[PDB]
């Protein structure tokens, strides 16, 4: 299970690429935070968008998806 | 059967009592891997996060092992662009010193963000906790693509000096051969492979002397070539004896 | 009714173990109820195909 | 009855920097950097830990009861008409009656207007003020104690 | 034994690798030029009719007990709303208590 997990993960992975507007834009803005440690306080602050939100529930679909077959 | 029961109320978007239904199966059997699944996927379709969240932060608690959590979570994140929450994921992972693979994914995420340096010292940790022969040929022939050449030899110095007074793989050394041919210092070239002919039996070296046959058909004078084919040829010919 | 048992699953969540909660605030954020739609909804509808 | 400048609290979390205004409470602020000096404090812990209002820190004995001073278990206040506590992060000299001061400092954490009535501030923290809501955000009990150790490693009255 | 003794310390370099070094040391130069988030200013020492309103006035924090103003550093002592988190404590030097 866990290779073709790995496959997935592979091809999931691939498919988030093309969003470097989004990485570019908070690397600017939030880096004094973008680099934390496991020992940072950042955990348990972060509000993500309603936006973001939606992107996750819709590309999980395209998992199903792929899983229904 | 719970989950039978608890995907019935998600059906009528009875949420509060699909909760309860999960948290009172993981009392049952917490370690069943699907049930903690199917109770974090309800949570996430419904923009619930922050309770998605608590499920995984007592997932990777309770079973660390349980590698496809941990994938799943930064999954999470990186769809929610927290690129510094994902870090922290990734962090208190690697306290627990998982299998490669999962090195892998962490230094991928630094790469498709292009962050070389930080990916380096990445692979200098992950090369302490996992000395096999492929990650040193991995980071050396990295800082070699970026051109970093007083970096990468210094990898392949520290691997000869590692490996070299308990095991001897040809791989490496077809690797540095390549990596001086690229240096163009045929000489170092040509001491590499003596080297590494003079203890490797000869019957195993012959991708050994096939690469360094051809390294002497690129720079190598006619003599030269001839002197170690009629020299492979010769052994060859003595097993034919033999 | 003459019953000790049934109808108490209708009053109330029945066995309302609570969710664990920690490290992030969670008593904000809560869920649109049923849409109801008694005039299209069907008993196979509820099961499912 | 030398003037030293900020005292560098070295807890177990992290460093913390106090001011000091000799301008207002020199008395309290000389006995303050003596202890300091000599080492009175190395080793003493947050004993006193009470959420959204202070953390009363620093005794050998560890109860809060105990602390002496440089002139002897006493000394006068010095409730000056300026200082008023106002905000996080205000250091003042921890009580127990009318001019009876030890060895016993509190950070605190909100506002708070009824302190000012009987307690003299000398102080305010400068130097890493989220260190102080990590004290903060300490685990407590019913007598507001600490599980683990949050104690004052060091201490220098530096400058 | 190690390579390290059979090949020849650095000074056989090809004038490719020259150009390469100079460019690989400056490169590392240039990755570091990043200076990231400049940070906010202290507050004045000679405090006399100043008044803190924002929250970059702190700077490294720390409310001021002679100016007679509310404040909030890095919004503590506000009336927080009733929130079910447990708090992320922290132990004493070591990594926090998850």
């Amino acid at each position: 299970y866990a290779a073709a997990q790995l496959r997935q993960y592979h091809r999931l992975t691939k498919q988030i690429k093309p969003d470097m507007e989004t990485y570019e834009r908070l690397r600017e803005k939030h880096g004094e935070e973008f680099f934390p440690t496991s020992n940072s306080l950042l955990h348990g602050t972060h509000v993500p968008s309603t936006e973001e939100i939606d992107r996750m529930v819709i590309d999980l679909e395209k998992q199903i998806e792929k899983r229904d077959k | 059967n719970w989950i039978k029961y608890a995907q019935w109320e998600e059906s009528l978007k009875e949420i509060q009592r699909a909760r309860s239904i999960y948290e009172r199966a993981l009392d049952v059997d917490y370690r069943n891997i699907t049930l903690w699944l199917k109770y974090a996927e309800m949570e996430m379709k419904n923009r619930q996060v922050n309770h998605a969240r608590n499920i995984w932060d007592r997932a990777i608690t309770t079973l660390p092992r349980v590698n496809q959590f941990w994938y799943k979570y930064t999954y999470m994140e990186e769809m929610l662009g927290n690129v510094a929450g994902a870090r922290q994921v990734f962090e208190r992972w690697m306290e627990w010193q998982p299998e490669e693979q999962a090195w892998h994914s962490y230094i991928n995420f630094e790469l498709r963000y292009k962050e070389v340096d930080r990916a380096r010292t990445i692979y200098e940790r992950f090369v302490l906790v996992h000395p096999d022969v492929k990650n040193w040929i991995k980071y050396a022939r990295f800082e070699e693509k970026h051109a970093y050449f007083a970096h990468a030899r210094k990898v392949y110095e520290r691997a000869v000096e590692f490996f070299g007074d308990e095991h001897m793989d040809e791989h490496l050394y077809v690797a540095f051969a390549k990596f001086e041919e690229n240096q163009k210092e045929f000489e170092r070239v040509r001491v590499i492979y003596k080297y590494a002919l003079d203890r490797i039996s000869k019957q195993d070296a012959q991708e050994l002397f096939k690469n360094y046959t051809i390294f002497e058909k690129k720079f190598g004078d006619r003599r030269g070539i001839e002197d170690i084919i009629v020299s492979k040829r010769r052994f060859q010919y003595e097993e034919e004896v033999k | 009714r003459k019953r000790k048992r049934g109808v108490d699953y209708n009053a109330e969540i029945p066995f309302e173990k609570k969710p664990a909660l920690g490290f992030y605030d969670t008593s904000e954020e809560n869920y649109q109820a049923l849409d109801a739609d008694f005039r299209k909804l069907r008993q196979q509808d509820l099961d499912g195909e | 009855s030398w003037q030293p400048p900020n005292v560098y609290l070295e807890t177990s979390m992290g460093i913390i920097v106090l001011e000091l205004y000799w301008k207002h409470a020199p008395k309290t602020c000389k006995n303050f950097a003596e202890l300091a000096r000599r080492g009175y404090y190395n080793g003493t812990k947050f004993h006193r830990i009470i959420k959204d209002f202070m953390i009363q820190g620093g005794d050998p004995t560890g109860t809060g009861r105990g602390g002496a001073s440089i002139y002897g278990k006493q000394f006068e206040d010095e409730l000056h008409p300026d200082l008023k506590f106002t905000g996080a992060g205000i250091l003042a000299m921890a009580n127990a009656g009318p001019d009876t001061n030890g060895s016993q400092f509190f950070v605190t954490l909100a506002p708070t207007q009824w302190l000012d009535g009987k307690h003299t501030i000398f102080g305010r923290v400068c130097q890493g003020i989220g260190m102080v809501n990590r004290v903060g955000m300490v685990e407590t009990n019913s007598q507001d104690r600490p599980v683990d150790d949050v104690k004052i490693i060091k201490a220098y009255p530096s400058g | 034994m190690a390579l390290t003794s059979f090949l020849p310390a650095p000074t056989q370099l090809s004038q490719d690798q020259l150009e390469a070094e100079e460019k690989a040391r400056s490169q590392r130069s240039r990755q570091t030029s990043l200076v990231s988030s400049r940070r906010e200013p202290p507050p004045y020492g000679y405090r006399k009719g100043w008044i803190p309103r924002l929250l970059e006035d702190f700077g490294d924090g720390g409310a001021f007990p002679e100016i007679h103003v509310a404040q909030y550093p890095l919004d503590m002592g506000r009336k927080k709303k009733m929130s079910n988190a447990l708090a992320i404590q922290v132990d004493s030097e070591g990594k926090i208590k998850y």
